[PDB]
């Protein structure tokens, strides 16, 4: 019998269980439906989507990532939560690929209903799937092209590459400029992957053409109240210390005397001891302090008087960023001044950006850290800028650690369905299917990017299908007119490091819910 | 009084450190707030813990740089000043934990930072 | 040739057409605040607070 | 029949003997058994789908809406919200074998429900269930007795891991990571024989750190022969690879001194005030040089420290971690072979440990990092880092691996294995069978229950791999009894070959004993249970 379907109840009141017919069922509903909701945003035509709160805040905000769009909706589907699970991991190992990763496992278990349907074991499905998978890697692999060697060709890699993340999101409309700008702030970051060293700030008002990257680095806290406002030639010394009633770290200590006068001594040896490390500080030889922490008004006034401009709150990040820009060590003592380099640049100034007040850092040292301004009509505007540039900057960074690139535009799934194909070619019973349908749905992943352009999805995907099979492995969707052309001519370059882990993971999660023949509930607690 | 009133959400708890220099709260957001009580200025906010926080507990012996925040994440989690870091968590309670108490610290579970 | 895309789905024009209802509405109903001529609105909160 | 009793006397007086006996239910006799076999029988035809390589898998949802994709059958009973006793009583025993061995957590609810199904038609004709279950006890004996003789030993030496990685891939074969099968056993191999006490003890698992991170892939899993903790360097400078480095472990946060008991250090005048002032730089400086003094490359603290002590480590060329947990401190004094120093004063050279290689670790676009300690001399401690693309994989990767390490420690208890595939359970069968035709008919019902019973396990993996499971199963049984080899099994893989000595299927004897035992044992009590009285 049946865990739910008997006489007898094994259950407590709200626990449920749905046997392979209802679990393949609801798996299958769940995925497609986050398939078709996550596509349509995919492509250089795709359209953005409006995520509205439900909450007291009501946040609005208008993306066209998968990842986001995944992440910000009340799901129930068991199955829908392995896809937005997968579409998340996907975006913190890479940038991009998590509109792709989610369609491609939709369109897999799709295929794997209409499998199912035609009575076929789904141990048999993942067997050729897992065949398939293998074939299309190693067929993605041998197609890769390494241009890390020239720095010339590297660079018009980077362009393309930005281009191509790029030209998807709302940023299409300034491409030019915002693929300028993030290959910028990527290679000023002199091969770290650090992608917390680039600071987006976004200030409301201007054009979006209006965003550029400061040459130097720009600063959002304030300065002291008669510390000077301009500083040429600067030596910057960056601080984590106290600054700010600094007390001795014995707590189990007490000033316990019997007068006032005693008090009124400690007093001053306490603002003397403070004096003293003020002075410490400009034995330096500093024209600049930066410290993580506050900084109160007697150590102000007393940087004011030495004619030292000392900016005060610089968060952990902020003092990150001035050390990787300036070159100066981040300290806490001041016994050894020999000991410690300082940061330097050619000049600070404060600057208008809209109607707030920012320091900035002219002429740095070293630079390798970035401020890109994010000027635009809206906040949704803004925020959808960030996350197309942090989708390109962290392309570029996973590009720039393998440089390995494979080309777009629909060519390498052609590429590795056209492998898949020829294996199940020579590959006897359902296994070929199975293959077959795995093919089918790398097919499926161009058709959808060329139906939201409204072109003629299946004339274009047949003419890609049989300029691969004939020998053309560089075709591809031209989607400037609507036909099929060279993808290295017409520079629609990937990382190779996003397709393999697009591929890999939607095959992954599509072998993982395939495996699920039975869905068992626990009571909720609402 | 300080009646800061700095905040967009409500407060779960407005624990005063032991320090008489600083106050520590959290909103209705599950993040922690250090202000000082002088200046007004916010020192640090601590993310993470999306679910909002129930119970706020400073270190006993002084030292104003360890703290313990719990909420509805069924989570019991340490965080440290000095580098705005959570050292140390905690997964054994499983429902929305309303009151902690620091001894080691009794949550409602005796958890033990000397061996988790 | 002759016949195009299908374009099966409705909803994308749906949710056009909505935006720029309200953007209109939006417009229109301050449109008479505009000019010399135009003349101020009187908004009460939740709260109670009254702005002019 | 049910609700108790209901009398109110004969002489119409009130009669009331339990508190709320009007609203308490009841069972007497033969139809508390059937039901208890039902409820049973339904858990046992719900695990049975999940039972071999071609076995499927069950998504399970608690309450607060987390999904868990698995196999094992003992999670997916102890995740499971039932309500009757006897299915509780399963998920007690799924829960028993899991913890005595580790594998076969799901064949032992098959085994259950089967040997119940049979008591079903055995009690309808009229036989005591003590009876029955002394029987299937008798039966149970015989074919413990039969698996002792039919099994075969392995060599569990280190030179040779052959046999210790075919057991590690049967064990794996059901799982989702059977896509990186051998890496797989070859990773829980070599992390259970690097970590165990060589005299046929125990395999202590606290020394095995199993710890996963996303992004990646399955095939990214690997074995360190180290300690991978979930920290980095303090500050921000300091450099993110260290070679050759002399580890120090402390327990002794780097802050001045503090005493424990209720102190107070009264200040009264401003040379009190100044003294206190270099009492404290002094302390800092003192407690960084005698780190340094010791020639340590490495510093690692359990409690935190400051900004004073972090600039002063990140000055004097220290690389240092701090807040690390207390059994990772233990771990990594472990494998680097250094000693815990509570305090700077006995901090010597002697007590520095030694790694070749300690690295930060970065993973894609998610400013996390991890340190990793490895390269040691001859680390007794192992973390086994997973890697995936998505944490449900993950965490039942964790519990495979987990499973081929119990499987690995079973074969270090004892080095006797048995051939599985169903060819167990069919010669443990077809012994039944023929002791069973020298008892005395009465107890010979039971015994022949028993065996077929015993059956099922060959009927489930051939109904689970496509196979006709009568037929299959009968073939099978006619093959070994027509030529005596008791490796003949189920070919579930269709590998063309129903041998499963070339197919490698290996099974500890341990296991098939302890489930045999259990599945008896469970069975004695719920055919023992007359009565229910549930409120
Ligand atoms: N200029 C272009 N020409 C053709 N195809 C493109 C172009 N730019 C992007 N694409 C395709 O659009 C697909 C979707 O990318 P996008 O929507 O930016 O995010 P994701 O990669 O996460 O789905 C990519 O697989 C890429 O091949
Ligand atoms: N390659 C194989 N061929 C035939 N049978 C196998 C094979 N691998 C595993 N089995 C069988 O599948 C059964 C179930 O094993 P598994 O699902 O891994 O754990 P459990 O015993 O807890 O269900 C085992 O009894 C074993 O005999
Ligand atoms: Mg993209
Ligand atoms: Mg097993």
């Amino acid at each position: 019998a049946s865990l739910s379907l008997a006489p007898v109840n094994i259950f407590k009141a709200g626990a449920d269980e749905e046997r392979a017919e209802t679990a393949r069922l609801t798996s299958f509903i769940g995925a497609i439906a986050i398939g078709d909701l996550v596509k349509s945003t995919l492509g250089p035509k795709g359209m953005d989507k409006i995520l509205l709160s439900s909450g007291r805040d009501a946040s609005l905000m208008v993306t066209n990532d998968g990842a986001t769009i995944l992440k910000n909706i009340g799901v129930d589907n068991p199955a829908a939560k392995v896809l937005v699970d997968m579409s998340r991991v996907q975006d913190d190992e890479v940038g991009d690929g998590t509109t792709s990763v989610t369609v491609l496992a939709a369109e897999l278990l799709r295929e794997a209903e209409s499998l199912i349907a035609k009575k076929i074991h789904p141990q048999t499905i993942i067997a050729g799937w897992r065949e398939a998978t293998k074939a299309a890697r190693e067929a993605l692999l041998s197609s890769a092209v390494d241009h890390g060697s020239d720095e010339v060709k590297f660079r018009q890699d980077l362009m393309n590459i930005a281009g191509t993340t790029l030209s998807s999101k709302l940023l299409t409309h300034h491409k030019d400029h915002f693929t300028k700008l993030a290959v910028e702030a990527v290679l000023r970051l002199k091969g770290s992957g650090n992608l917390e060293a680039i600071h987006i700030i976004k200030k409301l008002g201007g054009s979006l053409a209006d965003s550029y990257l400061d040459e130097g680095f720009l600063l959002d806290k304030k300065i002291g109240v008669n510390q000077p406002k301009r500083i040429e030639n600067a030596k910057i010394l960056i601080a984590n210390t106290g600054m700010d009633t600094d007390k001795i770290k014995i707590f189990g200590s007490r000033v316990r005397v019997d007068s006032t006068a005693k008090v009124a001594e400690i007093e001053h040896a306490e603002k003397e001891k403070m004096k003293e490390k003020v002075e410490r500080i400009l034995k330096h030889g500093i024209n600049c302090f930066i410290n993580r922490q506050l900084i109160y008004n007697y150590p102000e006034q007393l940087f004011g008087a030495a004619g030292v401009m000392a900016i005060e709150h610089a968060d952990f990040a902020g003092v990150e960023r001035l050390a990787l820009v300036t070159g100066g060590e981040i300290a806490s003592t001041f016994d050894h001044p020999e000991l410690v380099k300082l940061g330097s640049c050619k000049l600070i100034e404060e600057v208008m950006i809209g109607e707030d007040k920012l320091i900035h850092f002219s002429g740095v040292a070293l630079g390798e850290a970035c401020t890109i301004v994010l000027r635009g009509a809206t906040q949704q505007i803004l925020d959808e800028a960030e996350r197309s540039l942090h989708d390109a900057l962290c392309v570029l960074a996973q590009t720039v650690k393998d440089s390995r690139t494979v080309y777009g535009g629909g060519c390498s799934e052609m590429l590795m369905a056209h492998a898949v194909t020829q294996l199940a070619n020579r590959t006897p019973g359902k296994e070929a299917v199975a293959m077959e349908s795995y093919a089918k749905a790398l097919r499926m992943l161009p058709t959808i990017i060329a139906d939201n352009a409204g072109y003629d999805s299946a004339d274009l995907v047949a003419q890609l299908r049989a300029a691969h099979s004939e020998g053309n492995t560089t075709a591809g969707l031209d989607m400037r007119e609507g036909t099929i052309g060279d993808m290295a001519i017409l520079g629609i370059t990937e990382s190779f490091q996003v397709k393999r882990q697009v591929l890999l993971s939607a095959a992954e999660a599509a072998e993982v819910i395939l495996r699920v023949d039975n869905i068992i509930k626990a009571a909720p607690r609402k | 009084k300080k009646s800061v009133a700095m905040h967009t959400n409500y407060l779960s708890a407005c624990s005063f450190t032991n320090s008489d220099m600083q106050i520590l709260t959290a909103s209705g957001d599950g993040t922690c707030a250090l202000w000082d009580v002088e200046s007004g200025q916010l020192l640090q906010s601590f993310h993470g813990h999306g679910a909002d926080v129930l119970c706020l507990d400073l270190a006993p012996s002084e030292t104003g740089n360890t703290f313990v925040s719990g909420g509805c994440d069924k989570k019991a989690m340490v965080w440290d000043m000095r580098s705005g870091q959570c050292v140390q968590a905690f997964e054994t309670h499983e429902s929305d934990i309303n009151s902690v108490r620091y001894y080691a610290f009794a949550s409602g579970r005796l958890y033990d930072l000397r061996a988790d | 040739r002759g016949k195009g895309a299908y374009q099966d789905r409705d909803k994308p024009a749906q949710i056009r057409f909505s935006n720029i209802s309200a953007a209109k509405a939006v417009a229109d109903a301050i449109r008479t605040s505009l000019g010399p001529k135009g003349m101020d609105k009187m908004i009460q909160d939740g709260k109670g607070d009254v702005t002019i | 029949a049910s609700m108790g009793t209901l009398a109110f006397d004969e002489y119409g007086r009130p009669f009331l003997i339990i508190k709320d006996q009007d609203r308490k239910s009841r069972l007497m006799g033969l139809e508390a058994l059937k039901s208890h076999i039902m409820a049973a029988k339904a858990v046992a035809n719900t695990m049975r789908t999940s039972l071999g390589p071609n076995g499927l898998d069950k998504m399970m949802v608690d309450k607060d809406g987390d999904v868990t994709v698995t196999n094992d059958g003992a999670t997916i009973l102890s995740m499971m919200d039932v309500d009757h006793q006897i299915a509780k009583l399963m998920v007690e025993l799924s829960k028993s074998q899991d913890d005595e061995i580790g594998d076969g957590t799901t064949g032992v609810v098959v085994l259950a429900g089967a040997l119940l199904e049979e008591a079903e038609q055995l009690l309808d004709r009229g036989i005591h269930p003590i009876r029955i279950a002394d029987g299937y006890e008798q039966a149970a004996r015989v074919a413990i007795e039969h698996l002792d003789k039919i099994s075969d030993s392995v060599l569990v030496d280190i030179k040779d891991t052959e046999p210790l990685i075919q057991t590690a891939k049967t064990t794996l074969g059901s799982k989702v990571v059977n896509s990186c099968h051998r890496q797989m056993a070859e990773i829980a191999v070599n992390a259970v024989l690097t970590v165990a006490d060589m005299e046929r003890r125990d395999v202590d698992f606290e020394l095995i750190k199993v710890e996963g991170k996303v992004g990646g892939r399955l095939e990214d899993t690997k074995l360190i022969k180290g300690v991978i903790v979930d920290k980095d360097f303090s500050h921000p400078q300091m450099p993110k690879k260290v070679e050759d480095a002399k580890i120090a472990i402390l327990t002794c946060p780097f802050e001045p001194p503090k005493p424990k008991t209720k102190h107070k250090l009264d200040v009264t005048s401003v040379e009190d005030y100044k003294a206190l002032q270099k009492y404290e730089k002094e302390k800092f400086e003192e407690m960084i040089q005698q780190i340094k003094e010791t020639g340590a490359n490495l510093a690692i603290c359990q409690w935190g420290f400051d900004d004073e002590a972090n600039h002063l480590l990140l000055q004097n060329n220290l690389p240092a971690v701090r807040w690390v947990g207390g059994p990772e401190i233990e771990l990594i004094a472990i494998a680097t072979g250094g000693r815990i120093v509570p305090r700077f004063s006995e901090l010597t050279a002697e007590k520095l440990g030694f790694a070749g290689l300690v690295q930060e670790i970065s993973f894609g676009t998610t400013k996390d990092k991890m340190l990793v300690i490895e390269q040691c001399k001859n680390s007794r401690a192992v973390t086994i880092f997973i890697r995936g693309g998505n944490k449900m994989i993950i965490e039942e990767a964790k519990r495979s691996l987990h499973d081929a390490l119990c499987v690995i420690r079973n074969l270090i208890r004892d080095n006797r294995v048995v051939y599985g595939g169903g060819a167990a359970e069919i010669s443990c069968a077809l012994a039944v069978s023929q002791e069973a035709d020298k008892c005395p008919t009465l107890e010979q019902y039971a015994m022949r229950a028993f065996a077929d019973a015993l059956e099922v396990i060959p009927m489930a993996l051939s109904e689970n791999s496509g196979m006709n499971p009568i037929q299959t199963m009968t073939e099978v049984r006619a093959r070994q009894v027509k030529e005596m080899n008791p490796a003949l099994g189920i070919d579930c893989l269709h590998k063309g070959t129903n041998d499963m000595k070339q197919q490698h299927v290996i099974e500890t004897l341990i296991g098939k004993k302890q489930q045999i035992s259990l599945a008896t044992q469970m069975v004695r009590m719920i055919l023992k249970i007359d009565d229910i009285r549930k409120p």
